[PDB]
DNA sequence: CCGGCTCGTATAATCTTATGTGAGCGGATAAC
DNA sequence: GTTATCCGCTCACAATGCCACACGCCTAACGAGCCGG
């Protein structure tokens, strides 16, 4: 770890503004960094002789200097990084946008990937400064080319909280509203009459959609039809590209939905579009998530009418139980059981009152009597969305809290019979208090303790390299789908997605190649393997492969974080030793 | 090589000394007076000491 | 009822229901309460300086009869007050005296008189004294003491299971901790053989250290085991019996008596057959022979007739030795009664293990234990022996450790010897023999009866100690030889050691840390702070996971919630609000005495040992009028456990809702609707809240910032309650009432604030007044607000408009956004204060120069220097001008040994020279505002400073001058009031001076002839003022003292103003961190329907993720209270009548459920009211207790008192579209901090900068202008890449290769991107320490 | 009139809340 | 007996990264210096 020169640190801001390969740069700290291509540029111009001419230009900021250093800036990347790197998507490289302030702006989808929060966190910089490394950040390392990860082929641009929470604001439903149940003409007209105020953003209405299917090999066919979707829904349509069907946007679209959404358009399209589409995602979630206006407040907790009663039956069951110990006919460890049982279960009934009580409330009138539908309240859309929360954070601000259990590792009689909404009392906080300082200090060792492992697997594997292409043999291993007597945990489908066969599977119609024996199972081929039900795959592995001083390609099969077989070079014993240390500390 | 351990420069009097400048003081010290004590036909104890 | 007339002049309206009984006690009374118990003049010497001078005096030579005793002791006075001392930069010190008597003996007799004795005051050290806020002054600078949270001086008996030898058997050791000396711990191994070990050496059986103080082994198996008496019948002998030893057992053969067989062979022995051996008393019964085959005898055995040893004690015995002792007649035959569940013969294993056999050699063996290849003697084993535990010079138990180990041992008295003694190894022997049966318990570590804190008395006499013990070692040496008439004792006492442990300790120890002078809550939860780092306890790194949870007695003694996170979690907690440090040093806690019926209002205080034996209810028990339980079972504890009791059955109960935690965290408004994660980073990050230009209180504050504003030292109170006289920006002067003068010449008080100086975190600490000229103050009342008060209220941010919405992602995990309103009222601007010094300095080549003449410089860079070299009081600079021109000789090769003699004289001390004038650092700005000058004793003074000077000596005059004018009238009052009587003419009397009315003639009364006495003695006082101002100007003319090779130091203090920017850290005190992101218009904001703009939008998505759920309670209660301020505002602006205004505050003020205060304003007489509008007419200020908060319902009857909605929504418009957001947002006023993690300390940058000296790498740090490290674990993720040229700029071009790298800026300024590799000089670094060893390592090729 | 004092400076000394490994070596331990 | 193993004791070696900040980094006695008594 040596220093290095051209590099600079501050305090990071968001900026919702930029697209996806830029970054906000500040203008001073930009100046100051690239003062020898300055320098260059002043002497080819004219505008000074010296060395010494052009330092006093630059000392004094003339205003020439800042037409320079935007010639300086154009094309020319910059690498950020975060500090505690623990996978390798933690520098990437941007280009520079030039900021009047005195902090960096950062662009929020990659926010995840950097695992960085924006409560103080800081920063740093590095210039590339040669060609070659010019270069090579465009290409290897510019952050339009990282998508899915190197460690499962998933893509990392998942939409984060806020976008959520405006997507699933926009396609929804309530049963009547401004303008139900007219006609349309395109998704355009929809938007005009959100506009003008004439319709609102969910009524359910008849539109009239083209839509276009690449089905034809390699072109897109049109389709015009009528269906009966969502003022938002159309609105939300006109973003999407010329690949995807409309069922794509027709449902409630929470956060597994359009991440899903952006890996089908990657699958379908290519990379460009994915790219550009991520970015109208969150240019228009950020939009109508601010349209909403949603807040929360104090009466968005409701209480169950019926938590009283439980408590109380709950303690003459307690009541009961102790005086059947009291009697002489139960011992103690079985009391102890049956109290543990019977606030279990009335914790899971006061929890599933006040989930039915907040989800389904909400009734309106039809223009006929009444209906029921799902609700419109503040927390449970920021929880049916999956922005923030699970049933667990919103069971413990309503209904009651859990069983607090002592550090000792017992698990104590009285639950905390109260939510947050009410108050606690003086003892419930002060048990509360033991699980707060067990996590922390369960956090605080457990950080050094996976920094050490990764370090030691980043020792044992840096020295391999795919070096050769194929070593041809028939070894291999044999992959089933593992079962452990529950539910099938994985299937063949996820397991041996991607690997190059080792030997000709046959079909179960014995003595037909249904697979040859030297390919690459890749999706539409895992398809055709997965309709004749194979139990077992002879497939190659790293383990037996032949070569010398090295992996060959055919024995690694293709790679994580982009598409095709691995290229000769890729060193994939310190991304792998990244993968498993990586997600230590969770 | 006296550059790759060098003596830091304070303020106002005297140099700050390293570690390894003590270390190299005290065997040189006591190889010299090793030598003299060769020198002088000493008794045996002195010299295995 | 009865309020304060600062008091009066705001309420704040407090709910909660508990009517309260204690109040808060002082919040800083450990410290205060230490240092007082340190230095005082002590009778019985149990403790302070007097138990250090008792520990070691007399000190005596070696029989040479020369003896050093001890008379008394003395402090001097402080030579150096204390704001002068910060500024100058010593110690806060106070001299020393000690009258010590050396004495010498006459020879040939020791009892003999001594016929020289001679007294004197000698010097030795200086120990500094303290603040009167409890802290101390280094060097300038003020630090702090922390309590250290430490292991008890006793006795401990664990367990330690598990892990040694893996066959789950558990083990007991036993250890004795003393106080100062050597540890003694006792273990088994699990071959069940008792060991001993001294200091952690290694292993050595208990039997030799059990034998070495006198013992026959026949002594140690009476005391450890009981006895079983065989009487031998002549044919299969006997046995005696009590049935009980029986119990749980196989009985070997037919157990019978009388005929009557109880037990058959086979069977184990019942209670019911030792039931039937109780009623038939049972004594002897008849055992076969072979029974006595595996026993032991317990004493020995010889032959009576001839000497011959039969058996000695301790042997396994055999049918021979009975058949011998039979003929012998040896028929009462003692045996030791074994067992292996109670009785377990645990001692006569160990006895047989050890090879050691008696007293002489026991001595032998230890005194080889602890020193190898020492020649084992009589005398020196004895000695060893006896310097480990008998003595008081090496074995120190306090009176602490003799408390703990009579009460573990279940002793009688609590005072005993500070040394061991036979009974005490012995009686810990006989309790781990006792715990290995299974009567009785480990005693677990984390429990409070077993860890106590230090505070810094205690700390300092043991440094103390030290230093004294290191000279005592020296002074004997001299005066062992002692054997001079002319010594007297300054001779021979070196005061160097003693000053250099003292100062070691309070300078520069692990526990003397920085004060944290950013708020006054930072100060004082700083001094109340409870560590377990340093000397005598664990480390940041061995400490383990038991040691930082919460143990159940924690209660109303340690905060739960306030603690460090991170590294060091658990172990820096932060003390109790209620909480007192014990008579002996354990955590004590209050409790309120209840009888059979009547919760009584007569407090105690519990340890942590009481407490687990009684019963204690929980606080919010609802209560009767006469107090009374009111219902039947109530939630109570008895031992560790919460459960719920009967009514006639509880003991204590609490005083208070608040005990439980720390002031740190009993200033979050609705604390008990929050998560704990949330609550601990809200109690750590408001003590990180920088102090703002305008201070501002807070709408939504829980009662208690006015204890926590006044307790601490940053604001002035008045001592003595009067009318103020005057008030200026600078100082107030108070006219004391008659009844408050102590009858000699009181007269008035004098208050100099402090004005713009420096804090330790580089803020502005400031003070100005709050009272009005000709007002009424009171004692105990507030003058001053200091830093971030307001009006006697802890006050640390400022209050503002807060809307809960998502506002086009600005806000999109944390971020805050700010309206340009916030920025343009300047409410969060923060004044900033830098220092920085220039010396002059005695180098070789001639001295350097403080002239303003420098070469190689503008005239315009001279300008802002006056011609004395320095920059005027209040030049607005910048960076990178001069401050102070100083100027160095460079020769550099003269070496002429006659001009160099015309140089020192004629040639100015200046030939060349080489520039080192202090400059402005980069970056740094602001307005100078201070400029001090300190010259060395010799060296003239500059005339700069002599108006310095000047400056001080006119300033020294003022002051004295007002005293004499304001003390002179009233004997002008007296010989105008005796020359009444007589006769007086007034209009004669005032045309000429006052001493011509003194000298104005009369006929001589006896009163006019003392007056004129007195007269004669003002004139005396005159002289004695004259004298005052005389020890002033020799203070200030002369030239100080410096540091060996320094001509004078220029200090120059500077002052910035910050205000707000994309990029600072502000932070609720829920826990709500935030960077803000954008820096709005007003325009753009959402405005409501009345059209006043909101000034900050959160985001809504960090609420339902952490339970943080009371910030949106405080959002809604700060509404309600500015809904009752814009009504009070409108009934002043319409000024409307006093009566319906006395009205509206009046039924503000009720409102609610059963509240305690019931203010009523029929007292307030129509000038409080209007004072109290004008106070009020921002908002009305509103109390909430933590754990007896406002229930929902009081707040929406609160806000409905205003007009306000219920629901705490109000319909929101837009200001880029004018349109409407749909569903309703939640404003409010939530009050925000600005934390000290500003972006003008972070952002820094570095294109071409300095490099090291060993390696050629780059610097790092801001100041030292560095570059980043690009560490290692990017190396790896470049390699992760594809990345390879990039990594080798990152390696070799960009640092470490010099050849390379000056190449690259070369070939860059010429507009070619090349590179050239090179090789990393570091490498060769390398190579060259490791060929320093004998290694050869080369490179082939 | 040399060092008594006073200084320049070169250089020696009586802990005590940790865990988990591996790895080796000395003392007991069970056979022809 | 004597030989090939088994077991308990003692001891070296590891424990994330980065940042700021701040204050610290000898002297009683052996070879010289000044000049007083
Ligand atoms: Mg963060
Ligand atoms: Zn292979």
């Amino acid at each position: 770890g040596k220093r290095v020169d051209y590099s600079g640190r501050s305090v990071i801001t968001v900026g919702p503004y930029l697209r996806l390969h830029q970054c906000g740069l500040p203008k001073k700290m930009a100046l100051e960094l690239f003062k020898p291509f300055i320098y260059g540029k002043l002497e080819l111009r004219g505008l000074a002789t010296t060395i010494k001419a052009a330092k006093k230009m630059v000392e004094r900021e003339e205003a020439v200097v800042w037409d320079i250093l935007d010639e300086v800036i154009r094309e020319h990347p910059v690498l950020l990084n975060r500090a505690p790197t623990l996978h390798r998507l933690g520098i990437q490289a941007f280009e520079p946008v030039l900021i009047e302030g005195k902090a960096i702006q950062l662009h929020p989808l990659v926010c995840a990937a950097y695992n960085a929060d924006f409560d103080g966190d800081q920063m740093a910089v590095h210039v590339p400064l040669t060609l070659e490394a010019q270069l090579e950040a465009r290409a290897l390392m510019m952050s339009t080319n990282n998508i899915l990860s190197p460690a499962n082929g998933e893509p990392i641009i998942v939409p984060s909280q806020d976008v959520v929470l405006g997507l699933y604001y926009m396609t929804r439903d309530c049963v009547n509203a401004k303008g139900e149940g007219m006609v349309l003409t395109g998704p355009k007209e929809a938007e005009r009459l959100y506009r003008s105020g004439l319709a609102s953003l969910h009524a359910r209405v008849k539109v009239r959609i083209t839509e276009y299917e690449k089905d034809a090999n390699g072109e897109l066919v049109a389709k015009t039809s009528l269906k009966d979707t969502t003022v938002g829904r159309a609105i939300l349509w006109m973003i999407v590209p010329k690949g995807l069907p409309y069922s794509i946007v027709n449902q409630a679209l929470g956060k597994k939905a359009i991440s899903k959404m952006l890996n089908t358009c990657y699958r379908i399209l290519g990379l460009k579009p994915t790219v550009i589409f991520a970015d109208q995602i969150m240019y228009t979630g950020f939009a109508y998530a601010a349209r909403s206006g949603a807040s929360v407040g104090i009466d968005d907790m409701v209480i169950p009418e019926k938590k009283h009663e439980i408590i109380s039956e709950a303690e003459a069951e307690v009541a009961e139980i102790q005086e059947q110990f009291q009697s002489g006919l139960v011992t103690a460890g079985e009391r102890y059981n049956k109290v543990i049982d019977i606030w279990a279960a009335a914790n899971d009934r006061v929890s599933k009152a006040m989930m039915d009580n907040l989800q389904t409330e909400t009734v309106i009138n039809r223009d006929g009597q009444e209906e029921k539908q799902v609700s419109f309240n503040s927390i449970y859309m920021m929880a049916d969305s999956g922005a923030r929360g699970s049933a667990a954070q919103i069971r413990q601000l309503a209904g009651m809290r859990g069983l607090m259990a002592k550090p000792d590792g017992s698990i104590i009689e009285t639950p905390i019979t109260a939510n947050f909404r009410e108050g606690l009392n003086v003892l419930q906080y002060f048990i509360s208090t033991h699980g707060a300082r067990k996590g922390l200090a369960d956090t605080a060792l457990k950080t050094a303790n996976s920094g050490y492992l990764t370090r030691r697997l980043v020792d044992v594997a840096q020295d391999l390299v795919v070096t050769e292409d194929d070593c041809g043999t028939h070894e291999g291993i044999m992959m089933t789908p593992v079962i452990e007597g529950g539910d099938v945990k994985e299937p063949l489908r996820d397991r041996v997605l991607g690997r190059v066969t080792a030997e000709d599977v046959l079909k179960p119609g014995t003595a037909d190649i249904l697979v040859p024996r030297n390919t690459l199972l890749h999706e539409q081929w895992c398809d055709l393997l997965e309709e004749n039900s194979v139990d077992a795959v002879k497939v190659r592995s790293v383990v037996s492969c032949d070569t010398d001083f090295g992996v060959c390609a055919h024995c690694y099969g293709r790679d994580l974080a982009r598409g095709h077989i691995i290229n000769k070079g890729e060193a994939i014993g310190v991304i792998a030793a990244q993968s498993i240390g990586e997600p230590g500390t969770q | 090589p006296p550059d790759l351990r060098p003596l830091v420069p304070l303020d106002g009097g005297r140099f700050a000394t390293s570690d390894l400048n003590d270390l190299y003081r005290r065997v040189i010290n006591r190889n010299n007076r090793l030598k003299r004590l060769l020198d002088l036909a000493a008794p045996d104890i002195i010299v295995r000491n | 009822m009865v309020y304060s007339y600062t008091e009066k002049k705001r309420i704040r309206k407090d709910f909660g229901k508990r009517p309260q009984v204690l109040d808060v006690p002082y919040l800083l009374s450990i410290q205060l309460d230490s240092f007082q118990k340190f230095i005082e003049q002590d009778p019985e010497g149990q403790y302070g300086l007097e138990a250090a001078f008792r520990s070691v005096f007399p000190i005596q030579s070696y029989s040479g009869n020369s003896e050093l005793q001890y008379v008394s002791y003395r402090l001097g006075e402080p030579v150096f007050d204390v704001q002068e001392c910060q500024i100058r930069g010593v110690t806060y010190s106070a001299p020393l005296r000690v009258k010590l008597r050396l004495v010498i003996y006459e020879r040939e007799a020791p009892e003999g008189t001594v016929k020289d004795i001679k007294e004197q005051e000698v010097y030795m050290g200086e120990i500094p004294l303290m603040t009167d806020n409890g802290t101390f002054v280094i060097n300038g600078t003020e630090r702090v003491i922390v309590s250290q949270l430490h292991r008890s001086p006793g006795v401990f008996f664990d367990s330690d299971k598990g892990k040694t030898h893996s066959s789950g058997k558990v083990l007991y050791n036993a250890r004795i901790i003393p106080y100062r000396g050597s540890w003694l711990d006792f273990e088994f191994d699990p071959k069940d053989n008792l060991f001993v070990r001294i200091d952690r050496r290694r292993k050595l059986p208990a039997t030799i250290i059990l034998r070495a103080l006198n013992y026959t082994t026949e002594q140690i198996l009476d005391l450890f085991f009981e006895k079983v008496i065989f009487e031998i019948r002549d044919n299969k002998l006997q046995m005696e019996l009590v049935p009980e030893r029986l119990r749980g057992e196989t009985a070997s053969f037919d157990i019978e008596a009388n005929g009557k067989v109880y037990v058959e062979k086979g069977r184990r022995i019942t209670a019911r057959h030792i039931r039937q051996l109780e009623k038939d008393d049972v004594k002897l019964i008849e055992v076969p022979v072979e029974y006595i085959a595996g026993k032991v005898v317990a004493k020995d055995y010889i032959d009576e007739s001839t000497g011959e040893l039969i058996c000695a004690a301790n042997m396994e015995l055999s049918l021979d030795l009975l058949a011998k002792l039979s003929q012998s007649g040896h028929k009462r035959i003692e045996t030791l009664f074994t067992n292996d569940l109670d009785h377990g013969p645990y001692i006569s294993e160990t006895l047989r293990v050890d090879p050691t056999n008696d007293r002489l050699s026991a001595l032998v063996e230890i005194y080889r234990m602890m020193r190898p290849g020492e020649p084992p003697t009589r005398e020196a084993a004895e000695s060893l022996f006896e310097n480990l535990f008998f003595s008081e010079d090496r074995y120190d138990l306090s009176a602490v450790g003799r408390m703990k180990f009579n009460r573990s041992l279940l002793r009688e008295e609590i005072e005993g010897s500070g040394i061991l003694s036979k009974d005490d190894i012995i009686d810990v022997m006989k309790k781990l023999i006792d715990i290995r049966n299974g009567k009785g318990e480990v005693d677990d570590i984390d429990h409070l009866g077993n860890r106590r804190i230090r505070s810094v008395g205690e700390m300092a006499e043991n440094q103390f100690r030290v230093g004294l013990v290191r000279v005592e070692r020296a002074v004997k040496e001299r005066l062992s030889l002692g054997d001079l008439d002319t010594l007297m004792p300054q001779d021979m006492i070196n005061a160097k050691p003693i000053s250099a442990a003292v100062k070691e300790f309070f300078g520069s120890s692990q526990l003397s840390q920085f004060m944290d002078q950013n708020n006054p809550l930072s100060e004082i939860t700083h001094k109340r702070r409870i560590s377990a780092l340093g000397p005598g306890g664990l480390t940041r790194e061995r400490a383990g996971f038991e040691v930082r949870d919460v143990h159940p007695t924690h209660y109303g003694r340690v905060c739960p919630i306030e603690t460090p996170e991170g590294p060091n979690i658990g172990l820096i907690n932060s003390l109790s609000v209620y909480a007192q440090t014990n008579e002996y040093g354990f955590l004590e806690t209050p409790y309120r005495k209840v009888t059979d019926g009547v919760v009584t209002d007569e407090i105690h205080y519990l340890s942590a040992i009481e407490e687990g034996n009684y019963v204690i209810a929980q606080a919010n028990s609802n209560l009767d009028e006469e107090g009374h339980f009111v219902e039947d079972l109530v939630t109570c504890r008895s031992k560790g456990e919460s459960s719920l009791f009967s009514r006639d059955q509880v003991d204590y109960m609490d005083v208070s809702t608040q005990q439980v935690v720390s002031v740190g965290a009993s200033l979050i408004p609705f604390l008990e609707h929050d998560d704990a994660n949330r609550a601990l980073m809200g109690a750590n990050m408001q003590r990180q809240a920088v102090p703002t230009l305008r201070a501002d209180k807070p709408l939504v504050g829980t009662g208690m910032e006015r204890a926590v504003a006044v307790d601490s030292g940053v604001t002035a109170v008045a001592k003595r309650g009067g009318v103020v006289q005057y008030v200026d920006a600078s100082r107030i002067v108070i006219k004391v009432n008659e009844d408050e003068m102590y009858p000699g010449e009181a007269g008035i008080d004098i208050y100099n604030l402090t004005k713009y100086t420096r804090s330790n975190q580089n803020t502005c600490i400031n003070q100005m007044p709050c009272v009005s000229l000709g007002e009424p103050v009171e004692r105990g009342d507030v003058l001053a607000d200091g830093p971030s008060t307001d009006l006697g209220e802890l006050a640390l941010g400022q209050n503002m408009r807060v809307a809960f919405m998502p506002w086009n992602g600005y806000n999109f995990e944390d971020s805050i956004l700010v309206s340009e309103r916030v920025v343009q009222e300047d409410r969060f601007t923060t004044i900033h204060i830098q220092e920085l010094a220039c010396v002059s300095r005695d180098t070789k080549l001639g001295p350097e120069e403080i002239t303003a003449d420098i070469p190689n410089v503008g005239e315009a860079a001279l300008s802002k220097l006056d011609e004395s070299g320095i920059v005027y009081i209040g030049a607005e600079v910048t960076g990178g001008d001069i401050l102070v021109g100083k100027v160095t000789p460079k020769g550099e090769t003269q070496l002429t040994p006659e001009e160099k003699l015309l140089r020192a004289i004629f040639g100015e001390k200046a030939s060349d020279v080489k520039d080192s004038s202090l400059r402005v650092p980069n970056g740094v700005s602001g307005t100078v505002i201070d400029v001090q000058v300190f010259t060395r004793d010799g060296v003239e003074k500059d005339k700069r400073a002599l108006e310095i000077e000047e400056m001080q000596l006119k300033q020294a005059k003022k002051d004295l001058s007002e005293e004499l004018q304001i003390l002179e009238a009233g004997l002008f009052s007296r010989i105008r009031a005796v020359l009444v009587a007589g006769g007086v003419e007034a209009e004669k009397l005032d045309k000429l001076p006052r001493d011509r009315w003194l000298e104005l003639g009369l006929t001589d009364e006896e009163k006019q002839n003392q007056l004129e006495q007195l007269a004669e003695q003002y004139d005396e006082l005159k002289h004695e003022f004259e004298k005052k101002l005389e020890a002033k100007r020799r203070k200030i003319t002369q030239g100080d003292d410096l540091a060996p090779g320094v001509l004078k130091i220029v200090k120059v203090y500077l002052a910035v103003k910050r205000r707000i920017q994309p990029g600072d850290k502000m932070a609720g005190r829920h826990g709500n961190k935030g960077v803000i992101s954008k820096i709005n218009p007003i325009e753009d904001m959402p405005y409501d329907e009345n059209g006043t703009p909101v000034d900050i939008v959160l985001n809504p998505l960090g609420v339902p993720s952490r339970m943080n759920i009371g910030q949106i309670l405080e959002t809604h209660l700060g509404m309600a209270a500015k809904g009752i301020g814009d009504k009070i505002n409108a009934m002043l602006k319409q000024q409307q009548e006093v009566a319906k205004l006395r009205e509206f505050i009046q039924r503000a003020y009720d409102l609610g459920a059963d509240v305690r205060q019931k203010v009523d304003l029929s007292t307030f007489s129509d000038e409080e009211v209007m004072r109290l509008a004008e106070n009020l007419r921002k908002g009305m200020p509103i109390a909430t207790p933590v754990f007896d908060g406002a229930k929902e319902a009081e707040i929406k009857e609160l806000l409905k008192l205003g007009d306000l909605p219920t629901s705490g929504q109000i319909r929101l418009y837009d200001g880029r579209t004018g349109e409407q957001f749909e569903r309703p947002v939640t404003v409010g006023y939530m009050y925000m901090l600005k934390l000290n993690h500003l972006v003008d300390d972070k952002m820094h940058a570095r294109s071409t900068g300095s490099y090291s000296l060993v390696t050629q790498q780059p610097l790092g740090g801001k100041a030292q202008f560095g570059g980043q490290r690009f560490g290692e674990m990017e190396v790896w993720a470049l390699e992760a890449y594809g990345a390879a040229y990039t990594l080798q700029e990152m390696l070799t071009v960009k640092s470490d290769d010099v050849n390379g790298r000056t190449k690259m800026y070369k070939n860059i300024v010429d507009g070619n991107h090349q590179m050239e590799p090179g090789m990393p000089e570091s490498f060769n670094v390398l190579l060259k320490e490791i060929r320093s060893l004998g290694i050869n390592i080369e490179l082939e090729d």
